């Protein structure tokens, strides 16, 4: 199961 | 810009006349911009399929492409691929033993 | 034995026209389960092995979401670093992402990780503490400083130890039959005569699962270093992988040579001898 939230770079 | 490195091989231990899978695996390279060509006697095979694109640990990708063939005596198969390391197309052919 | 998780993110951008081209794979130890390419028709994450099907509506809007949100978060990182590294818009770039978690043989979390890649090289990464950050140039200490400020190890540490390893838990007992399933190597050996007095012998591992294997010469019982030449590991295509070892011998004198095959799959490791 994906992780729910990237912040951006 | 790292070139990428060719295998040209079969899914199975071939046999004149069986059905098999002609596989070309190119692996090492970055950036993922390729083209890969499966040939048959030097002309360009069509129905062609590849692998999601993935990478390695040193961010390097690779790519599997494959297609349906049955080996012959008379029947030659090569993998193409060009890529912007290369000054052009690389050619590398299939051999049974390898 | 031990097992793990892990997607892997890829986009490219196309400064002639359009946005990036984004692919998403997730893995079960060498399996493919879940794809997700930005130029297929369907725009959904997709199911790639039988086990994940199973799954229900729920599981795969949410991981359509997730993904699709994952994509406009490289469009915006491609944007932020051609500014930080002074590009121009007219080249492609890329970024490359991968995170997952390593269970034990008792299912019990060993590591997870992070990892951060701008056009093929190391940008940033979480160390294995899961609460650091290596920062690879000054670029990306800039995005330490900012992650740090948005508690960003926090929230991937929870995921690594947690969430990560009991979907992976889950999906190791839907996928039974194949994901614990281990197929030991099929291993022979062909012999190549390259003229009247040398020949090649070639040590084939085939059709196995895990992909982690070791294939090794000897000559009279101790390492052969010399005219051999080992290719990388390859997928057979159908989820299983080869690969060959091959060593040049005088002929006549095939005997003294033994490969040695260990692999997952074997409770003793294997030993071939042409006859
Ligand atoms: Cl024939
Ligand atoms: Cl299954
Ligand atoms: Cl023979
Ligand atoms: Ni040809
Ligand atoms: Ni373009
Ligand atoms: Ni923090």
């Amino acid at each position: 199961i994906l992780l729910n939230k990237h912040i951006d770079a | 810009q790292r070139t990428p490195k060719i295998q040209v091989y079969s899914r199975h231990p071939a046999e004149n006349g069986k059905s098999n899978f002609l596989n070309c695996y190119v692996s090492g390279f970055h950036p993922s911009d390729i083209e890969v060509d499966l040939l048959k006697n030097g002309e360009r095979i069509e129905k062609v399929e590849h692998s999601d694109l993935s990478f390695s640990k040193d961010w390097s990708f690779y790519l599997l492409y494959y297609t349906e063939f049955t080996p012959t005596e008379k029947d030659e198969y090569a993998c193409r691929v060009n890529h912007v390391t290369l000054s052009q197309p690389k050619i590398v052919k299939w051999d049974r033993d390898m | 034995g031990s097992h793990s998780m892990r997607y892997f993110f890829t986009s490219v951008s196309r400064p002639g026209r359009g946005e990036p081209r984004f692919i998403a794979v997730g893995y079960v130890d060498d399996t493919q389960f879940v794809r997700f390419d930005s130029d297929a028709a369907s725009q959904r994450m997709e199911p790639r092995a039988p086990w994940i099907e199973q799954e229900g509506p729920e599981y795969w809007d949410g991981e359509t979401r997730k993904v699709k949100a994952h994509s406009q978060t490289h469009r915006v990182d491609l944007g932020t670093l051609r500014g930080y590294y002074n590009q121009s818009e007219a080249g492609s770039h890329t970024v490359q992402r991968m995170y997952g978690c390593d269970v034990g043989s008792d299912w019990r979390f060993l590591r997870g990780y992070h990892q951060y890649a701008y056009d093929g090289k190391d940008y940033i990464a979480l160390k294995e503490d899961l609460r650091s950050w290596t920062a690879a140039d000054m670029a990306a200490q800039t995005t330490k400083h900012k992650w740090e400020a948005a508690h960003v190890a926090e929230q991937l540490r929870a995921y690594l130890e947690g969430t990560c390893v009991e979907w992976l838990r889950r999906y190791l007992e839907n996928g039974k039959e194949t994901l614990q399933r281990t197929d030991a190597p099929k291993t022979h050996m062909t012999h190549h005569a390259v003229s009247d007095h040398e020949a090649t012998l070639r040590c084939w591992a085939l059709s196995f699962y895990p992909a982690e294997i070791t294939l090794t010469w000897q000559r009279d019982g101790e390492d052969q270093t010399q005219d051999t030449e080992l290719v990388e590991t390859r997928p057979a295509g159908d989820g299983t992988f080869q690969k060959w070892a091959a060593v040049v011998v005088p002929s006549g004198q095939e005997q003294r040579y033994t490969c040695h095959v260990q692999h997952e799959g074997l409770p003793k490791p294997l030993t071939l001898r042409w006859e």
